[PDB]
RNA sequence: AGUAGUAACAAGAGCAAUGUGUCCGUCUCGCCUCUGCUUCUGCU
RNA sequence: GACGGACACA
C-alpha cells in the first residue's frame, strides 16, 4: 500500500523513493505496490553502503559511526545527476561506460554493481537481469524475501556480515508483509501511457467551439472522425450564386484611363534643406584656426560675404509671428559675432522659444489626477488635405540629374586589384565615379549625410541646449582643391526623445539667391528675409542680386535622421541597375560592354519628354536620373510614396506583360486604380510619381498606333 | 581546487531568497529563469552607436582596467571614468584607452588567434596561392543547389561531429550517450590530444572545433564547380553575365 | 526636357529594372501614438465579414461569440467568413487520399517531438502579453512569472520540465476560483528637477498582490494583446498586430509544429522553404506546368493574392481541420492539438494603450487606457471613433473585444497555408476531370495558381471553379490586386520570374552600414553582407567595390578612425596618428587602428585580423591579441583543468558598449532586484557545470541538489587522482553537509 | 507655429516592436535616476 | 545554444 512503507520505512529512504516515482511521473497511490518496491530497493541499496569504508591506506574498514565510503550510490539521484556521477568514474579510470545506469559503484574493486529485488527465483532472475546487462562489465547482486542471494559467479565483494544483515531485513519485510494481508499480489508484480483530458471549464469552452449543428465536442469529434465526403464542394458550387465569379476582363493599355491627380492648393516644398535653390558661402583651402571644426568653418566662411544690410521680411509665413522670425536671424547673427568656445547655444529669448515650440505640448497627466476635468476630448485624426501638383518638383527633378563642377563623394581607398575580374570592376567604377560623384543629387546627398549627422549629435548630447548647427558641405573642385561651403544654419530646440517619431523642433535659416516672389506657393512654410546683396559677375553683365534668408520651423525624429544619415546607400540603388544593364549586354555580345557603353555617344535610352517627344540620353545620364530619383525617395520619403509604389507597380507589370503579349486579365481593375489614386494625396513627389506613370502610358499607347 | 566554489554556494544559501531560489528552481527551470529581464529593453543598435560614439566614454568594462590602463594619456586624453553607481565593478571606457593599449600595451608572447581561426587562414591560404585565369563573358546559368559551405570533416555528420565536440571538450557531461562509430572514436582521441593543458576557455575550444569538424550546407546558385573550396570564393569566379576563371591553392 | 524614369522602361522590361519601384532609401513609415483604434478596425471588420453567423455568449467569460460556419452562401464578390464545414473536410480529405501516408508521418513526427520538448521552449518568443501583469513582457519572464504564480496556487506538474505538462497545468488552472497573482504598483511622488526646476512626478515601481475571480483570470488567459505594426513598407494605413499570452502559446506552437511537418512534405507549399529553395520551388513548379501541355493547350498563371487573411480563417474550420488530419491517432494527441483552436474560438483581443484626450482650457494631456474607455461619454470621442466604440459596445469585456471569427494576423500560418494548399491539389487533371486543371504553390495568403486548358473558356471555367471552391471554405482572392497572364512571367512575394527570376537588389539596401555591435564585429558584417548580396541578390563587381569603400567611409566616421595620416582630428586622431607614426608596418594596422582598407572583391571572405596578420608588426600583433585582454569578458578557470582565468582570443576591438535600461522619472530598482538574484544564481551554477553556455543543462533535480552532488563527486574523484588531500576532500564534504543542514532548516 | 497624418510629438512612465519563415553576424561581464558619472558633436 | 540584424507575408 503506502502507509504500509510510511510506517515500515526510515524518512530518507522513503523520500528518495518517492522522488524516483515523481521524477518517473507517478503517485504512491497508482502505483503502490511498485511504490513498497522502490524503497524496498533503496533500504537495499543503502544497506550495501553503510558503515563500509576505505582506509588512509588502500584497505576497508567495515566500521559502525575522517574516512571516505566504500561505495558510490547513484540509484536514488536524479537520472542526469546519476549520468554525471557515472561520466565522472568511467573518466578517471578509462572503463567503459554502462549502457544502463547501474545501482553502486565500488571505488576498492572499481565495479559498477547493480543491485536486485525478486519475488520469485533469484536463479532465473539472475538469469534475466544478465539477460538485460549481457555485454557490460557490470556484478549483479539479486536478494529476495526468501532470503537468498546471487551474485556474478557467486564471487562476493560484500561481507558476510551486512549480507546476512540485508537477509534478515528482508525476511522480516517478507514475515510482515503476511502480518497484513498485502503479499500474494506483490508476488505477481513484476517488470504507462499519455493521458490528456479536459478539465470541465475547458469542456465547456470546448463544446461552445463548434460548429453550430453540434453541442458537445466528443460528437464533432465522432463526426469528423468518420466524414466520407460524397461531393459536397459540387453540391455547394450548384447552390452558390452565379453572381460570385472571377471573371477575367482583358487588359489591354490603349483603352485604359490615367491617374486622377488631386485638385486643390498648390504642393509646396517639404525638404528639411533648400534644394536647387541653396546658395553657398565657401572657403577655397580652408586653413583658418579650429579648421574641421563646424562652428570655426561657419565664421570662416561668413567673413567672405561683406554685403550685409538690414534685414526686412520680403515674404511672410501666413500662419506664423515672422517679426520672431527676423528677431531670430538678429539674435542668431550677434551671437555668432560674439561665440566663445566650439558650439553656440542660443539664449532662450521668447522669439526663440515661439519658434522651437516651446511649451506648447499640453502637460501630461495621469487619468487618476485627471477624471474631474469636464472637457477632455479625444485627439483628432484628421486626414492630410489634398494638394495641386505644382511645376516646381519636376524643375528641383531636372536640376537634380544635371553635372556640377564639384566632386561630392570622396570614396575611400581600395585594396589593390589582383584579379582580372578585379581590374575589369575598377574599370567600370571609374566611369561610374565620373559620372555620379559631380551630380548634384550626389551634393543632396552629402547635404543630408552632414545636416542628419550633426543634428544627431546635437539631440542626443545638448538636448536642453539651442545649438546652432552650420550647414556644411565639403568638396573638391575641378582642380582638386578643397573647399568648405556653409548653406545656413539650424537652430535645434530641446530634443528629449524618447519614442522613435518624438520630434525635435528646428529652426532652418538658408541663403538663397532666389526670389521667392516669383513663386509663392513653393514657399508657404517660410518666412523669407532680404539679408544682404552680392555682386554676380556673368558674360551678359554683372549686377547686384539680393541675397535672401529662407527661415522655416521645420522638425524631424531619429528614424528621419537615421535614413538621413545612411542617405549614400542611394549611391548603391542606382549604380546596381545601371550596371545590371551594362551586364546584360555584355551577357548577348559575350564582352565587356562597359567602354562602349561610356564611349559611343548614342543616347540610347528614354529618359525625357521635350515638347518634339521623348528624349534620349547615355548610360551616364541614366546613372544620375537613376541617382536623383533614389535620392527624392529619400529626401520626400512618406507612406503615400510607399503605398504609391506598391500598388502602381502591379499596372506596370500588367503594361509589362501586354508588351510580352502575354494576354494580361483583370478581375478589378476600377478597384485597383482606386488603390493608386487613395496614396496620392499631397506629396509632391508622390504628385510628381503619378504625373510620370501618366507620361509613360501615355508614351506606351503612342508606341502602339 | 573545489572549496572556493563550494564556501561560495554556501554564501549565497546563508541569504534566504537565493535558498528559495536554488531549492525551489530545477535544472530545466534554470534556462527559463536565466534569461529573465525587467528593464525596458534598447532596440536600434546602429543609431545608437551613431550618437554613442560622439560621447566620451561609450565603452563599458571591468574595473581590472583601472589596474592595467592609465587613467590619462599623454595627449590629455583621460582613458577611463567610474561609473554612475554608488560601488560597482565597472568602469566607462574611452576609444583612446583601447587605441593607448594597441601601441603601448604590454606585447604577449604568445596569441590564440591563428589557430583557434585556422579556418581562415587555410581560406587566405587557398586564395593567396590561387591561380586566376581570363574572365569569359556569357549568360550564366546559376541552377539553386543545396551546396556545402563548410565540408567538416569527412567520417562524420554535423550530429556525430557535435557529439565528438561535447566528449572532448565537456566529457563528464554528456549524459548517456556513447560515441557509437570508430571515426567518433579516434577523432575524439587525436583532439583530446592536441588539446591537453589548453590555456584557451572551454566555449572558444568548442566552437572551434565546431570550425573544424562540423558540416554546414547553403541553398546557393551555382554554375559550375560545386565543391567546397569553390562555394567559399563563389563571389569572386562568378556573376550574371562572366565566369572568372579560378583554381585554389 | 522634362526628365521622366519611368520611360527606362520603355526600353528595359519592367522585372529588369524593378528595383527602380522600390522606394527603400527612405525611412519607412512609423505609427504614431495609439494602436487602439487598428484593433477596433479590425474587430469591425472581422465581424462585418461574418455578420450574418449565428450569436451565441459563452457561459464561462460572458462574451458575445459570432459563429459564422455552414452560414448562409455569400451572394456578391465581398469578403466573407461563411466557411462550410463539410467542403473543408472534402478538401482535406482529398489532400490525405493524394498524399498516402502524409498525415500518419507528420502526426508521428509531431508525436515524437511532443513527449520531448521541455517548458523553456517558450522562451523562443519575443514580447508576450503576460497576464500577471496586464502588460508586454519579454517571453521568458512571461513564463517565469507564470509559473511562480501556478505554483504559488498548487499547480505543480510543470516541474517535471516538459512542455506537457505546464500544458496540463495550464488547462488545470482554469478551475481556480480565486488566483494570487504579484502585480506591478507605482507610488507617485512630487519632486522637482534638480537641473530644469520644475516639479514632476516621481515613480516607484513596486510589487502588490491581487486576487482574480475566475471570469477575470479566463479573460486573461484568453487574451491576445495587440499593437500597431511599424516600419512596413507599401501600405499607406497601417494595421495592428497581436500578441497571445503564456497559456496560448503552448498549445499554438505544437499544432504549427504538426503544420509544420505537414507543409514540409507537400510540393504546393511555400512553407517552411524560403530564399533560394523557394525561388528553385517556384521554378519547378513552373517547369513542369509548362511540359504538362499539347500545343493546342493555354497556360496562365495567376499572380494572386487573399482579401482580410486573418480575419476570414476560423478556428472552428482550424478545429475541423486539425480532428481531420489526426483521425486514426490517440485521443490524447487529439486532444491536446485541439487546444489552440479552442482558445482562439474564445478568444479576446486586448484593444491596447487606449486614446490620448486633452483639455485645452486646462492645457492637459492624458492617456485613458483600455480598461477606462468604457466610462467614457460618447461625445468626447472624435467622429471616427464614436462610430467605431459604438458598432463594439456589445463585445467589449474588460478593457477586450470578443473577437470568435478571425484568426488575428500570423497565428497560424502554416496552417491557413495547408487549407490553401487543399483547395491547390483539389485541381488535379486525374481527379477534377473536365476540361482545366490546375496547380500552383501557396505559401500564408500568397499564391501563384497556374491554370491549363485546351481554350480560352476553359481558363475562365477553372479560375471560377478555383475561386468559388476559395469562397466555400473561407478563402477571398482580392480581385483589385490580383491578375493573370500566360504563363511566363509572374510576381511572388516581391520575387518577380520574368522565364527566371531577376535581382530585386533594392530589398537588400536597408542592411547597408555599420551595424553598430563593435569595431570587429561590424568590419565583419559589413564584408559579409557585400559578398552575399554579390552571390545571391546579383550585387555587380563595380557596385560591390563602391559598397566596401562606402562602407569603410561609414565605418571610419562612426568610430572615429579615421586613418593615421588624415588631416581631420576627431577625439582620438592623436592617439591613432602616434600609434600610426611608431608603426613600422602599417599595412598590417586594422582599420579600428588607423590602417589601410585592404577588401577587394577576392578577399571578402576573409575576417580582417587573418587578412592582415602577415603584415602587423610583432610588437602591435602582441598588444592587439593580448590574451590578458582587459575589453573582453574572462571566463574562470573551473576545477577540471587574483584568480585564474582563460586566456582571451579576441581583438582588443571586441569590446562592448555601454548599456542604458532606464526609464524617465522612475525607480524600477524593487524589480530589477529579480534579475540580478536569478544572474548571480545561474553564474554560481556554471561554477559547477561548465557546459552550461554550450548547451543547455537538463534536469528535474534542483540547482541545489546538483550542485552539491557535482561537488561531492568531483572532490571524490580529484582525491582518488591526488589533486586534493584527504583534507581538502572532508573539507568539501563537511561545507556540503553544512549546505543540506540550512537547506533543511 | 511646426513636424506630421486616422494619432501623435510639440519633454516629464519609453507602461506600444507579434507570429511564421529565409539569410547573416556574434559569443557567458556590464544595465540601477533626487543626486552619485560624464559636456562629448571635426565624414578632405 | 543564446543574443542581434536584414527581408518577406500574415
Ligand atoms: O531504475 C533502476 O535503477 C532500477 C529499477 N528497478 C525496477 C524498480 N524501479 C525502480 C524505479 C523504477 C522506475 C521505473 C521502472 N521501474 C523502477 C525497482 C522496484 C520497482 C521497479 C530495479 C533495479 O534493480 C534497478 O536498478
Ligand atoms: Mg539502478
Ligand atoms: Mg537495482
Ligand atoms: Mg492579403
Ligand atoms: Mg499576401
Ligand atoms: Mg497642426
Ligand atoms: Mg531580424
Amino acid at each position: 500500500m503506502e502507509n504500509f512503507v510510511r510506517t515500515n520505512f526510515n524518512p530518507m529512504i522513503l523520500e528518495r523513493a518517492e522522488k524516483t516515482m515523481k521524477e518517473y511521473g507517478e503517485n504512491p497511490q497508482n502505483e503502490g505496490n511498485k511504490f513498497a518496491a522502490i524503497s524496498t530497493h533503496m533500504e537495499v541499496c543503502f544497506m550495501y553502503s553503510d558503515f563500509h569504508f576505505i582506509d588512509l591506506e588502500g584497505n576497508t574498514i567495515v566500521k559502525e559511526n575522517m574516512l571516505k565510503h566504500r561505495f558510490e550510490i547513484i540509484e536514488g539521484q536524479e537520472r542526469n545527476i546519476a549520468w554525471t556521477i557515472v561520466n565522472s568514474i568511467c573518466n578517471m579510470t578509462e572503463n567503459s561506460k554502462p549502457r544502463f545506469l547501474p545501482d553502486l559503484y565500488d571505488y576498492k574493486t572499481n565495479k559498477f554493481i547493480e543491485i536486485g529485488v525478486t519475488r520469485r527465483k533469484v536463479e532465473d532472475y539472475y538469469y534475466e537481469k544478465a539477460s538485460k546487462l549481457k555485454g557490460e562489465n557490470v556484478y549483479i547482486h539479486i536478494f529476495s524475501f526468501d532470503g537468498e542471494e546471487m551474485a556474478t559467479d557467486d564471487e562476493y565483494i560484500l561481507d558476510e556480515e551486512s549480507r546476512a544483515r540485508i537477509k534478515t531485513r528482508l525476511f522480516v519485510l517478507r514475515q510482515e508483509l503476511a502480518t497484513a494481508g498485502l503479499w500474494d499480489s506483490f508476488r505477481q508484480s513484476e517488470k504507462l501511457e499519455e493521458e490528456f483530458s479536459y478539465p470541465p471549464t475547458f469542456q465547456r469552452l470546448a463544446n461552445q467551439s463548434l460548429p453550430p449543428s453540434f453541442k458537445d465536442y466528443h460528437q464533432f469529434k465522432a463526426y469528423v472522425s468518420s466524414f466520407k465526403a460524397n461531393g459536397n464542394i459540387e453540391a455547394k458550387l450548384g447552390a452558390m450564386s452565379e453572381k460570385v465569379n472571377a471573371q477575367i476582363e482583358s487588359f489591354d493599355p490603349r483603352t485604359i484611363r490615367e491617374l486622377e491627380l488631386p485638385e486643390g492648393k498648390f504642393c509646396t516644398q517639404r525638404s528639411k534643406f533648400l534644394l536647387m535653390d541653396a546658395m553657398k558661402l565657401s572657403v577655397l583651402n580652408p586653413a583658418h584656426e579650429g579648421e574641421g571644426i563646424p562652428m570655426k568653418d561657419a565664421k570662416a566662411c561668413l567673413d567672405t560675404f561683406w554685403g550685409w544690410k538690414k534685414a526686412t521680411i520680403i515674404k511672410k509665413h501666413e500662419k506664423g509671428v515672422n517679426t520672431n522670425y527676423l528677431m531670430i536671424w538678429e539674435q542668431l547673427l550677434e551671437s555668432i559675432k560674439e561665440m566663445e568656445g566650439k558650439f553656440l547655444n542660443l539664449k532662450k529669448t521668447n522669439h526663440l522659444k515661439w519658434g522651437l515650440g516651446e511649451g506648447q505640448a499640453p502637460e501630461k497627466m495621469d487619468f487618476e489626477d485627471c477624471k474631474e476635468v469636464p472637457d477632455l476630448f479625444q485627439y483628432k485624426s484628421e486626414p492630410p488635405e489634398k494638394r495641386k501638383l505644382a511645376s516646381w518638383i519636376q524643375s528641383e527633378f531636372n536640376k537634380a540629374s544635371e553635372l556640377t563642377n564639384s566632386n561630392w563623394i570622396e570614396f575611400d581607398e581600395l585594396g589593390n586589384d589582383v584579379a582580372p575580374i578585379e581590374h575589369i570592376a575598377s574599370r567600370r567604377r571609374n566611369f561610374f565615379t565620373a559620372e555620379v560623384s559631380q551630380c548634384r543629387a550626389s551634393e543632396y546627398i552629402m547635404k543630408a549625410v552632414y545636416i542628419n549627422t550633426a543634428l544627431l549629435n546635437s539631440s542626443c548630447t545638448a538636448m536642453e541646449e539651442y545649438q546652432v548647427i552650420p550647414i556644411i558641405t565639403k568638396c573638391r573642385d575641378t582642380s582638386g582643391q578643397r573647399r568648405t561651403n556653409l548653406y545656413g544654419f539650424i537652430i535645434k530646440g530641446r530634443s528629449h526623445l524618447r519614442n522613435d517619431t518624438d520630434v525635435v523642433n528646428f529652426i532652418s535659416l538658408e541663403f538663397s539667391l532666389t526670389d521667392p516672389r516669383n513663386e509663392i506657393h513653393k514657399w508657404e512654410k517660410y518666412c523669407v528675409l532680404e539679408i544682404g546683396d552680392m555682386e554676380i559677375r556673368t558674360s551678359i553683365s554683372t549686377i547686384m542680386k539680393p541675397v535672401y534668408l529662407y527661415v522655416r520651423t521645420n522638425g524631424t525624429s531619429k528614424i528621419k535622421m537615421k535614413w538621413g544619415m545612411e542617405m549614400r546607400r542611394c549611391l548603391l540603388q542606382s549604380l546596381q541597375q545601371v550596371e545590371s544593364m551594362i551586364e546584360a549586354e555584355s551577357a548577348v555580345k559575350e564582352k565587356d560592354m562597359t567602354e562602349p557603353f561610356f564611349r559611343n555617344r548614342e543616347n540610347d535610352w528614354p529618359i525625357g519628354e521635350s515638347p518634339q517627344g521623348i528624349e534620349k540620353g547615355t548610360i551616364g545620364k541614366v546613372c544620375r536620373v537613376l541617382l536623383a530619383k533614389s535620392v527624392f525617395n529619400s529626401i520626400y520619403a512618406s507612406a503615400q510614396l510607399e503605398g504609391f509604389s506598391a500598388e502602381s507597380r502591379k499596372l506596370l507589370l500588367l503594361i509589362q506583360a501586354f508588351r510580352d503579349n502575354l494576354d494580361p486579365g483583370t478581375f478589378d481593375l476600377k478597384g485597383l486604380y482606386e488603390a493608386i489614386e487613395e496614396c496620392i494625396i499631397n506629396d509632391p513627389w508622390v504628385l510628381l510619381n503619378a504625373s510620370w506613370f501618366n507620361s509613360f502610358l501615355k508614351a506606351v499607347q503612342l508606341s502602339m498606333g | 581546487s573545489g572549496m572556493e566554489r563550494i564556501k561560495e554556494l554556501m554564501e549565497m544559501v546563508k541569504n534566504s531568497r537565493m535558498r528559495e531560489i536554488l531549492t525551489t528552481t530545477s535544472v530545466d527551470h534554470m534556462a527559463v529563469i536565466k534569461k529573465y529581464t525587467s528593464g525596458r529593453q534598447e532596440k536600434n543598435p546602429a543609431l545608437r552607436m551613431k550618437w554613442m560614439m560622439a560621447m566620451k566614454y561609450p565603452i563599458s568594462a571591468s574595473s581590472r582596467i583601472r589596474e592595467m590602463i592609465p587613467e590619462k594619456d599623454e595627449d590629455g586624453n583621460t582613458l577611463w571614468t567610474n561609473t554612475k553607481d554608488a560601488g560597482s565593478n565597472r568602469v566607462l571606457v574611452s576609444p583612446n584607452a583601447v587605441t593607448w593599449w594597441n601601441r603601448a600595451g604590454p606585447v604577449s608572447d604568445v596569441v590564440h588567434y591563428p589557430r583557434v581561426y585556422k579556418m581562415y587562414f587555410d581560406r587566405l591560404e587557398r586564395l593567396t596561392h590561387g591561380t586566376f585565369g581570363p574572365v569569359k563573358f556569357y549568360n550564366q546559368v546559376k541552377v539553386r543547389k543545396r551546396v556545402d559551405i563548410n565540408p567538416g570533416h569527412k567520417d562524420l555528420t554535423s550530429r556525430e561531429a557535435q557529439e565528438v565536440i561535447m566528449e572532448v571538450v565537456f566529457p563528464n557531461e554528456v549524459g548517456a550517450r556513447t560515441l557509437s562509430s570508430d571515426a567518433q572514436l579516434t577523432i575524439t582521441k587525436e583532439k583530446k590530444e592536441e588539446l591537453k593543458n589548453c590555456k584557451i576557455s572551454p566555449i572558444m575550444v568548442a566552437y572551434m572545433l565546431e570550425r573544424e569538424l562540423v558540416r554546414r550546407t547553403r541553398f546557393l546558385p551555382i554554375a559550375g564547380a560545386t565543391s567546397s573550396t569553390y562555394v567559399e570564393v563563389l563571389h569572386l569566379t562568378q556573376g550574371t553575365c562572366w565566369e572568372q576563371q579560378y583554381t585554389p591553392g | 526636357m522634362d526628365v521622366n524614369p519611368m520611360l527606362i522602361f520603355l526600353k528595359v522590361p519592367v522585372q529588369n529594372a524593378i528595383s527602380t519601384t522600390f522606394p527603400y532609401t527612405g525611412d519607412p513609415p512609423y505609427s504614431h501614438g495609439t494602436g487602439t483604434g487598428y484593433t477596433m478596425d479590425t474587430v469591425i471588420r472581422t465581424h462585418d465579414y461574418s455578420s450574418r453567423g449565428i450569436w451565441k455568449t459563452n457561459s464561462e467569460t460572458g462574451a458575445q461569440q459570432l459563429n459564422p460556419i455552414d452560414g448562409p452562401l455569400p451572394e456578391d464578390n465581398e469578403p466573407s467568413g461563411y466557411a462550410q464545414t463539410d467542403c473543408v473536410l472534402e478538401l482535406i480529405e482529398g489532400l490525405d487520399r493524394s498524399h498516402p501516408g502524409l498525415f500518419e508521418t507528420a502526426c508521428q513526427e509531431t508525436i515524437d517531438a511532443i513527449q520531448q520538448t521541455r517548458v523553456d521552449k517558450l522562451t523562443q518568443g519575443r514580447q508576450t502579453y503576460d497576464w500577471t501583469l496586464n502588460r508586454n513582457q519579454p517571453a521568458a519572464t512571461a513564463l517565469a512569472n507564470t509559473i511562480e504564480v501556478f505554483r504559488k496556487n498548487g499547480y505543480k506538474l510543470n516541474e517535471s520540465g516538459r512542455l506537457i505538462d505546464f500544458l496540463k497545468d495550464v488547462l488545470l488552472s482554469f478551475e481556480n476560483d480565486s488566483m494570487e497573482v504579484t502585480t506591478h504598483f507605482q507610488k507617485k511622488k512630487r519632486i522637482r528637477d534638480n537641473h530644469s526646476k520644475k516639479m514632476i512626478t516621481q515613480r516607484t515601481i513596486g510589487k502588490k498582490r491581487v486576487k482574480l475571480t475566475k471570469k477575470n483570470y479566463l479573460i486573461r488567459a484568453l487574451t491576445l494583446n495587440t499593437m500597431t505594426k511599424d516600419a512596413e513598407r507599401g501600405k499607406l494605413k497601417r494595421r495592428a498586430i497581436a500578441t497571445p499570452g503564456m497559456q496560448i502559446r503552448g498549445f499554438v506552437y505544437f499544432v504549427e509544429l504538426l503544420a509544420r511537418n505537414i507543409c514540409e512534405r507537400l510540393e504546393q507549399s511555400g512553407l517552411p522553404v524560403g530564399g533560394n529553395e523557394k525561388k528553385a520551388k517556384l521554378a519547378n513548379v513552373i517547369k513542369k506546368m509548362m511540359a504538362k501541355s499539347t500545343d493546342e493547350e493555354l497556360s496562365y498563371t495567376i499572380t494572386g493574392d487573399n482579401t482580410k487573411w486573418n480575419e476570414n480563417q476560423n478556428p472552428r474550420i482550424f478545429l475541423a481541420m486539425v480532428l481531420r488530419i489526426t483521425a486514426g491517432q490517440p485521443e490524447w494527441f487529439r486532444d491536446l492539438l485541439a487546444v489552440a483552436p479552442i482558445m482562439f474560438s474564445n478568444k479576446v483581443a486586448r484593444l491596447g494603450r487606449g486614446y490620448m484626450f486633452e483639455s485645452k482650457s486646462m492645457h492637459l494631456r492624458t492617456q485613458i487606457s483600455a480598461e477606462n474607455l468604457s466610462d467614457i461619454n460618447l461625445r468626447y470621442f472624435n467622429e471616427d471613433t464614436k462610430k467605431k466604440i459604438e458598432k463594439i459596445r456589445h463585445l467589449m469585456v474588460e478593457g477586450t473585444a470578443s473577437l470568435s471569427p478571425g484568426m488575428m494576423m500570423g497565428m497560424f500560418n502554416m496552417l491557413s497555408t495547408v487549407l490553401g494548399v487543399s483547395v491547390l491539389n483539389l485541381g488535379q487533371r486525374e481527379i477534377l476531370k473536365r476540361t482545366y486543371w490546375w496547380d500552383g504553390l501557396q505559401s500564408s495568403d500568397d499564391f501563384a495558381l497556374i491554370i491549363n486548358g485546351h481554350f480560352k473558356e476553359d481558363i475562365q471555367q477553372g479560375v471560377n471553379h478555383f475561386y468559388r471552391t476559395c469562397k466555400l471554405v473561407g478563402i477571398n482572392m482580392s480581385q483589385k490586386k490580383s491578375y493573370i497572364n500566360k504563363t511566363g512571367t509572374f510576381e511572388f512575394t516581391s520575387f518577380f520570374y520574368r522565364y527566371g527570376f531577376v535581382a530585386n537588389f533594392s530589398m537588400e539596401l536597408p542592411s547597408f552600414g555599420v551595424a553598430g555591435n563593435n569595431e570587429s564585429a561590424d568590419m565583419s558584417i559589413g564584408t559579409t553582407v557585400i559578398k552575399t548580396n554579390m552571390i545571391n541578390n546579383d550585387l555587380g563587381p563595380a557596385t560591390a567595390q563602391m559598397a566596401i569603400q562606402l562602407f569603410i567611409k561609414d565605418y571610419r566616421y562612426t568610430y572615429r578612425c579615421h586613418r593615421g595620416d588624415t588631416n581631420l582630428e576627431t577625439r582620438r586622431t592623436k592617439s591613432i596618428k602616434r600609434l600610426w607614426t611608431e608603426t613600422i608596418s602599417k599595412a598590417g594596422l586594422l582599420v579600428a587602428d588607423g590602417g589601410p582598407n585592404p577588401y577587394n572583391l577576392r578577399n571578402l571572405h576573409i575576417p580582417e585580423v587573418c587578412l592582415k596578420w602577415s603584415l602587423m608588426d610583432p610588437d602591435y600583433r602582441g598588444r592587439l591579441c593580448n590574451p590578458n585582454n582587459p575589453f573582453v569578458h574572462h571566463m574562470e578557470v573551473e576545477s577540471t583543468n587574483k584568480s585564474l582565468e582563460y586566456d582571451a582570443v579576441a581583438t582588443t576591438h571586441s569590446w562592448t558598449p555601454k548599456r542604458n535600461r532606464s526609464i524617465l522619472n522612475t525607480n524600477q530598482r524593487g524589480i530589477l532586484e529579480d534579475e540580478r538574484i536569478y544572474q548571480k544564481c545561474c553564474q554560481v551554477f556554471e561554477k559547477f557545470f561548465p557546459s552550461s553556455t554550450y548547451r543547455r543543462p537538463i534536469g528535474m533535480a534542483s540547482m541545489l541538489d546538483a550542485m552539491l552532488s557535482r561537488a561531492r563527486i568531483d572532490a571524490r574523484i580529484d582525491l582518488e587522482s591526488g589533486r586534493i588531500s584527504s583534507q581538502d576532500f572532508s573539507e568539501i564534504t563537511n561545507t556540503c553537509k553544512a549546505i543540506e543542514a540550512l537547506k533543511r532548516q
